[PDB]
């Protein structure tokens, strides 16, 4: 299967650096025009750097100078290496294959968010939101979890392992006052549910190492 | 006696510049001021030699490249550029001694709807050498599965289109261009001004 | 340099209805280096059309591009749910090599849904921290326009709530909302009454979800 896989992003320091890889299937990387893109949280596209084949690069005036695109034939694998970050440079950066008049940006990977800031890394709190409705009532049940106090960016979400996904919705985070994040994540499901089936969150935020496991229980 | 700058420059058509035309210059008086006295240039870089000196010198030979590009790449004509005409199209030498000569040909080599004659190569794996001249056809493999020389999805053509129609902007607008390259080996000098 | 300038910035138009979308460039590009992408909430962009109007692989033929010189226009036929997203136009022809519009947000319409609303005390986990998050939750409306009004003890709260808004949903058209209030758990103590109440043009009267702190 054809496919970019990003990683490598994550919380620097203003002033520090990240090196970002993406690893290609396929795709031959130094046989290809390859380019990042990044996207800051609620902006457009911003192209970033390309190689050519051949090995020549180019840079968008943002950032020449302190990136270095660059590959690794052996490891089929494109990189983003990125020194003297500053808070403008957070965003989602995404690799992806160029074609030009051939085809233009046809395949891109999914993307690693950079947040540069000097704010310290903190796992969140889970709390339940349990369900008020009895089992009896005949109508819809609302549940969920408050992930609640943690730096930075991202968290990840699921419900009994992932077998539950009618229904969630999980909210964008918001920023507190604090400058931690929070947000909930919740469920709708039949009240009459509520006696036969459990309903348990599964939190992930990486940075912190914090991985929970909730049972959300009626009260 | 007189060189035959004339053919090279009024040519009725220019090359592609992936299969750049060399046209060698030998055993004529060439002077190079009534060539570069002309308003009627938009580029006219020399390197090494100075124009005005040329008329003086004697090479053994002279040589007269040329072909179109777009006007936003007649800057890639020039010794230590990059991009996709000085990688895979036509590179000059870090230590190039000569000129190029540019100038706007919109009148005479676009067309309504697109004129679709002039082809640049597009993907090829390395740079190119100076004054290489790369003019195979092969299916460009841009993965890791053979192409067997039919075209398909990570299997491309390698040279593409200009797409040269009249009310393009400038940058988009074809130019005729001339390299001139002057050889000074050890043995007769045949091209004096 | 060239910018490209999308219009219009946002766009919500109906089911089966035509969305046009269009770029224009500060400068005259040929047509052959203009490209269009779709960006779905949580994804890479998607590329749709190539040279003006090349469809993708995968492109469907409503999607049609047309244009030149300066003014690009993208056309979206037979408009569904899913079609929600960001549009975004981009150039690769002219310097610095690559240039993107800023985008054209497309909201897809559907008939009026009120939202169902949920309150949900502070745990007693959290409290044994020293701090209350009460929670409203407005499920599967449309339009996205909604009013939060937190009460506790009848007084209307101000500054001390922050409310976070799903992206519409790819199926169904929906939004969902959720406001939190946040006390301190000695504040908290103090009153007995929380309540939410939901104002939205889906409902007649406003609805109001409340507790007794301790029943
Ligand atoms: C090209 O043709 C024009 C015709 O007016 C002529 O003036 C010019 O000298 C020619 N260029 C040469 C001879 O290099």
């Amino acid at each position: 299967e054809v496919q970019l896989v990003e990683s490598g992003g994550g919380l620097i320091q203003p002033g520090g650096s990240l090196r970002l890889s993406c690893a290609a299937s396929g795709f031959i990387v130094s046989r290809n025009y390859m380019i990042w893109v990044r996207q800051a949280p609620g902006k457009g596209l911003e192209w970033v750097s390309v190689i050519y084949s051949g090995g020549s690069t180019f840079y968008a005036d943002s950032v020449k100078g302190r990136f270095t695109i660059s590959r690794d034939n052996s490891k089929n694998t494109l990189y983003l290496q990125m020194n003297s970050l500053r808070a403008e440079d957070t965003a989602v950066y995404y690799c992806a294959r160029d074609l030009e008049v051939a085809g233009a940006i046809d395949y891109w990977g999914q993307g690693t968010l950079v947040t540069v800031s000097s704010a310290s890394t903190k796992g969140p709190s889970v709390f339940p939101l349990a369900p008020s409705s009895k089992s009896t009532s005949g109508g819809t049940a609302a549940l969920g979890c408050l992930v609640k106090d943690y730096f930075p960016e991202p968290v990840t979400v699921s419900w009994n392992s992932g077998a539950l996904t009618s229904g969630v919705h999980t909210f964008p985070a918001v920023l507190q006052s604090s400058g931690l994040y929070s947000l909930s994540s919740v469920v709708t499901v039949p009240s009459s549910s509520l006696g036969t089936q459990t309903y348990i969150c599964n939190v992930n935020h990486k940075p912190s190492n914090t991985k929970v496991d909730k049972k959300v229980e009626p009260k | 006696n007189l060189c035959p700058f004339g053919e090279v420059f009024n040519a009725t058509r220019f090359a592609s510049v992936y299969a750049w035309n060399r046209k060698r210059i030998s055993n004529c008086v060439a002077d190079y001021s009534v060539l570069y006295n002309s308003a009627s240039f938009s580029t006219f870089k020399c390197y090494g030699v100075s124009p005005t000196k040329l008329n003086d010198l004697c090479f053994t030979n002279v040589y007269a490249d040329s072909f179109v590009i777009r006007g936003d790449e007649v800057r890639q004509i020039a010794p230590g550029q990059t991009g996709k005409i000085a990688d895979y199209n036509y590179k000059l030498p870090d230590d190039f001694t000569g000129c190029v000569i540019a100038w706007n040909s919109n009148n005479l080599d676009s067309k309504v709807g697109g004129n679709y004659n002039y082809l640049y190569r597009l993907f090829r794996k390395s740079n190119l050498k100076p004054f290489e001249r790369d003019i195979s056809t092969e299916i460009y493999q841009a993965g890791s599965t053979p192409c067997n020389g039919v075209e398909g999805f990570n299997c491309y053509f390698p040279l593409q289109s200009y797409g040269f129609q009249p009310t393009n902007g400038v940058g988009y607008q074809p130019y005729r261009v001339v390299v001139l390259s002057f050889e000074l080996l050890h043995a007769p000098a045949t091209v004096c001004g | 340099e060239i910018v490209l300038t999308q219009s219009p910035g946002t766009l919500s138009l109906s089911p089966g209805e035509r969305a046009t979308l269009s770029c224009r460039a500060s400068q005259s590009i040929s047509s052959s280096y203009l490209a269009w992408y779709q960006q779905k909430p949580g994804q890479a962009p998607r590329l749709l059309i190539y040279g003006a109007t090349s469809r993708a692989t995968g492109t469907p033929d409503r999607f049609s591009g047309s244009g030149s010189g300066t003014d690009f226009t993208l056309t979206i036929n037979r408009l569904e749910p899913e079609d929600f997203a960001v549009y975004y136009c981009q150039q690769y022809g002219s310097s610095p090599g690559y240039t993107f519009g800023q985008g054209t947000k497309l909201e897809i319409k559907r008939t009026v849904a009120a939202p169902s609303v949920f309150i949900f005390p502070p745990s007693d986990e959290q409290l044994k921290s020293g701090t209350a998050s009460v929670v409203c939750l407005l499920n599967n409306f449309y339009p996205r326009e909604a009013k939060v009004q937190w009460k506790v003890d009848n007084a209307l709260q101000s500054g001390n709530s922050q409310e976070s808004v799903t992206e519409q949903d790819s199926r169904d058209s929906t939004y969902s909302l959720g406001s939190t209030l946040t006390l301190s758990k000695a504040d908290y103590e103090k009153h007995k009454v929380y309540a939410c109440e939901v104002t939205h043009q889906g409902l007649s009267s406003p609805v109001t979800k409340s507790f007794n702190r301790g029943e």
